[PDB]
RNA sequence: GUUACGGCGGUCCAUAGCGGCAGGGAAACGCCCGGUCCCAUCCCGAACCCGGAAGCUAAGCCUGCCAGCGCCGAUGAUACUACCCAUCCGGGUGGAAAAGUAGGACACCGCCGAACAC
RNA sequence: UUGCCUCCUAAAAUGUAACGGAGGCGCCCAAAGGUUCCCUCAACCUGGACGGCAAUCAGGUGUUGAGUGUAAGUGCACAA
RNA sequence: GAAAGAGUGCGUAAUAGCUCACUGGUCAAGUGAUUGUGCGCCGAUAAUGUAGCGGGGCUCAAGCACACCGCCGAAGCCGC
RNA sequence: UUUCUUGCCGGAGGUAGAGCUACUGGAUGGCCGAUGGGCCCCACAGGGUUACUGACGUCAGCCAAACUCCGAAUGCCGGU
């Protein structure tokens, strides 16, 4: 006996979140010498990946579930930082050096600023 | 007895004027519409007026992209 | 293989399209024996002008 | 004496009429009907004119249908006025009726008086027509 | 309830189209066409007489036999087309069944009785769904009132019906009507 | 390689949607706890964000099954029409609808990343 | 009525007349400009007294039916 | 009961009568109805004079319906 | 020969037609009909115990140059 008679918070917020990353998807559009650098959020972790757009491939990644990046004692701005400092020496062995940043529709600030910040002093210039 | 209707306006000469599978050329203009009838994919831009016009070389190809009207210019290869 | 191909009716009477492709037949008076390859460019001719031209068949 | 009740516009060009019914081409709400065969325009005083005729012979028991609304207008200007300088006003809304359109439909049980009332209502009809059954 | 097939003859077509359609129908042959779930359309011709007698004959539903060079086919009338004004025939649509099938059945209904001086005979719906087997399809299904007065609505659940026949359509359709008798301040009120 | 595992994407974006019925927490995805510090409310830690895992798969999500509603769709016929003959009446060749019908149908695929095994 | 704009007539490229059918225009915005960021309605069932048929409303089916200065037309929920 | 119909009517103020419906006797095979069709008939009446096949005339079609074989027929085509 | 014609290839339309539990209007007859979103006694509780009104839904069947969830043949543009 259980009758749905609304909106559910989960399923909105999920659809809205994809509605404010179309905004940036719309106009951003990704080469193999200038890729999109993606970033997704959760809760508990953290997840980047860098794809171009004309393949839909991507070609290097990173996350916060690894054991490496685990073990440091640090906060989600420690666990930021140091996924972010991963992916710089990532991109530069693959060999890509001018991307591009897709917020992925969340708001700027706290984790998402902290890994601009170590993007931009692990010498990605983006 | 007499008549009030009997007033018109002018016709701009609106539609698309370009069509698929020729070449045209750069800032060539494609479609004049009023509103959003077709949308700009690869080297398309939109101007002040809705219209639709080509960046690069090329040809011309229509398609359907989640039910949309869009228009591209593919770069056809240099001979 | 090739067609002889001869006039029936005449020109006029009958529209800019059909005149044209009466003279891409290259039949420009009436009771006029043409020869022609079999060509689905000229079956499409014969389709369209049909009604003016008669068909025949050699080799 | 049917009319609409509102247009959005109140005048209308010439119809076509060309081709051959597909809607209501058979009948069902009742048992008999009325099927035309000509090609005209039908008035709602001739619909009215037709009704009063079955319900005048029919009397008692018994309901009648009709499958078409004389909601086409049409214009005409007074005599005595030169042609031209615009539209005249509409006199009387018809109805176009293609060839083999459903007309009236009656379900009443005898045949004999069914069609009687039938035929009294064809005699009225400007278009010939014909009697039409439910079995096919 | 228990019918017997109707025997008739019938050949493949030769010639598809418009144009070939037309000139059999001006010859006196309708045309049709045979699919199902055998995966193997065909199309024929009939006889237009045979056909509009069985038709007179078995009602609009019949079992029917189809002989194509001497290969016996079992198929149902299920679809067809008739022609505003010639009244005549120009294309049916018979669906393969074999024995031991449930199929759907659009079948008429006739009300007969005797009626109350105040009572206004109405039905508004005349034909209804039944599912039943291929060779117990009834041709004519009938409704009796005596005595009705007042609101007495006939249901179509309410309708007695034979052994192994299944009503498609749902309870709440109405097939018969009774009211009030009308009166001529009535009348002449309606469509003022 | 397997998995009842999460991200980024595709397709002339519904055969892919809606609804109903069952099952999931290893890691993850979610819900959750409290606002010292970043940050915010046209008020409010609702949202964003800040700090953690005490608790929980019920929602969300996924998987599986249902033709209840949506969806796709023949062959054949009918309407239409390009052209031409026929003293109005009409026919011949070419193209072939829409609706409806038998049916189909509870998406498929690509690149990385999570647990087990090699 | 004479200028301009919206739609149809206009026969699926543009165009295409009539004293044919329907309506408007001789502004406004120092923000209704621009950047960036947060969020998505209205329809919906219920009511501590007013407050009711509607005021605001939380819960929680809700893919646009609210709406996006000024007529019509095209779009826009991926937002304008 | 062979068949009497709250009677299809022309009958009398109202009765009464002429009838009729279905049925029974002789004769002795077609009799009815709608259905789709090709031709037909009426519906049909204006003014100087036939005057709505061009006219004579045409069913012993020289009319209509369907096939076949031919001919005449322009300044079209071919020949000099 | 860039011209024309034809066969094929790549194209967007929105006419003919058809349709509506698909939008804007028009329209025929039914079913529960609580609640006229409501009145024989106003009870704060038995019915049009009373012929109305009956919304939503549903059975179905039509119409629209300024309606299109669909949609040809043509014609038009470009290449071979
Ligand atoms: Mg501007
Ligand atoms: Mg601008
Ligand atoms: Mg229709
Ligand atoms: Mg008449
Ligand atoms: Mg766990
Ligand atoms: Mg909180
Ligand atoms: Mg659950
Ligand atoms: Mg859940
Ligand atoms: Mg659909
Ligand atoms: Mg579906
Ligand atoms: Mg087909
Ligand atoms: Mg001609
Ligand atoms: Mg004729
Ligand atoms: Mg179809
Ligand atoms: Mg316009
Ligand atoms: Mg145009
Ligand atoms: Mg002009
Ligand atoms: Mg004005
Ligand atoms: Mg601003
Ligand atoms: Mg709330
Ligand atoms: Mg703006
Ligand atoms: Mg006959
Ligand atoms: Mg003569
Ligand atoms: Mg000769
Ligand atoms: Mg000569
Ligand atoms: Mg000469
Ligand atoms: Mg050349
Ligand atoms: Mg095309
Ligand atoms: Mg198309
Ligand atoms: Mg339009
Ligand atoms: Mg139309
Ligand atoms: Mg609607
Ligand atoms: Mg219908
Ligand atoms: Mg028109
Ligand atoms: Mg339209
Ligand atoms: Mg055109
Ligand atoms: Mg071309």
């Amino acid at each position: 006996a259980h009758k749905p008679v609304g909106q559910n918070i989960s399923e909105v917020r999920r659809n809205a979140r994809l509605r404010r990353h179309a905004r940036l998807r719309k106009k951003v559009a990704g080469t193999a010498e200038v890729p999109r650098l993606v970033v997704n959020r959760s809760a508990r972790h953290i997840h980047v990946q860098l794809v171009n757009d004309l393949n839909g491939t991507t070609l290097a990644a990173a996350s916060s579930i690894e054991a490496d990046v685990r073990a440091i004692d640090g906060d989600k701005k420690a666990h930021s930082v140091r996924v972010g400092q991963l992916i710089a020496e990532r991109a530069k062995a693959a060999g890509v050096e001018t991307v591009v940043f897709d917020r992925g529709g969340y708001t700027y600030g706290g984790r998402i600023a902290a890994l601009a910040d170590a993007a931009r002093e692990a010498g990605l210039k983006f | 007895s007499s008549s009030r209707n009997g007033r018109d306006s002018a016709a701009q000469r609106l539609g698309v004027k370009r069509f698929g599978g020729q070449v045209v050329k750069a800032g060539e203009i494609l479609v004049r519409q009023r509103g959003t009838h077709f949308h700009p994919g690869v080297n398309v831009g939109r101007g002040g007026d809705d219209t639709l016009f080509a960046l690069a070389p090329g040809a011309v190809e229509f398609g359907a992209k989640r039910g949309r009207k869009t228009v591209n210019i593919v770069p056809v290869a240099r001979p | 293989a090739e067609l002889k191909i001869t006039q029936v009716r005449s020109t006029i009477g009958a529209r800019w399209k059909q005149r044209e492709s009466l003279r891409t037949l290259g039949l420009k008076k009436i009771r006029q024996s043409v020869v022609r390859e079999d060509n689905a460019q000229t079956r499409g001719l014969i389709n369209t002008v049909h009604h003016l031209v008669e068909v025949e068949e050699v080799g | 004496m049917l009319i609409p009740r509102k247009v959005k516009h109140r005048k209308q060009h010439h119809p076509e009429q060309r081709g051959i019914a597909s809607g209501g081409t058979s009948v069902s709400f009742g048992d008999y009907g009325i099927q035309a065969l000509e090609h005209a325009y039908i008035t709602n005083r001739q619909i009215e004119s037709a009704r009063i005729a079955i319900n005048r012979h029919i009397k008692r028991g018994g309901k009648v249908w009709i499958n078409i609304f004389p909601d086409r207008p049409l214009t005409k200007k007074p005599a005595e006025t030169r042609m031209g300088s615009g539209k005249g006003s509409p006199e009387w809304w018809v109805a176009n009726v293609k060839p083999g359109r459903v007309l009236f439909e009656l379900s009443y049980p005898d045949e004999k008086t069914a069609r009687d009332a039938l035929t009294r209502a064809i005699h009225k009809l400007p278009i010939k027509a014909r009697i039409v059954t439910r079995e096919e | 309830t228990a019918n017997i097939p109707n025997k008739l003859t019938a050949n493949v077509r030769t010639r598809t189209g418009k144009g070939a359609s037309r000139q059999a129908r001006r010859d006196g042959k309708v045309p049709a066409v045979l699919y199902g779930h055998g995966t193997d359309p065909q199309h024929l011709e009939l006889n237009a007489r045979d056909f509009a007698a069985v038709l007179r004959s078995h009602g609009t539903n019949a079992i029917l036999t189809l002989d194509i060079e001497g290969t016996e086919q079992l198929a149902l009338t299920k679809a067809l087309d008739v022609h505003p004004i010639r009244r005549n025939i120009q294309h049916a649509d018979l669906l393969v069944v074999q024995r031991g099938e449930k199929v759907t059945v659009e079948v008429t209904v006739l009300v007969e009785g005797d009626a109350t001086p105040g009572t206004l005979v109405t039905q508004d719906a005349n034909t209804i769904e039944i599912e039943a087997e291929a060779l117990s399809i009834p041709e004519q299904l009938t409704v009796s009132v005596e005595g009705v007065e007042a609101g007495t609505q006939i249901t179509a659940g309410q309708i007695s019906l034979p052994e192994g026949v299944n009503l498609i359509s749902d309870p709440e359709l109405l097939v018969v009507n009774v009211v009030e008798a009308p009166s001529a301040e009535a009348l002449e009120e309606e469509g003022a």
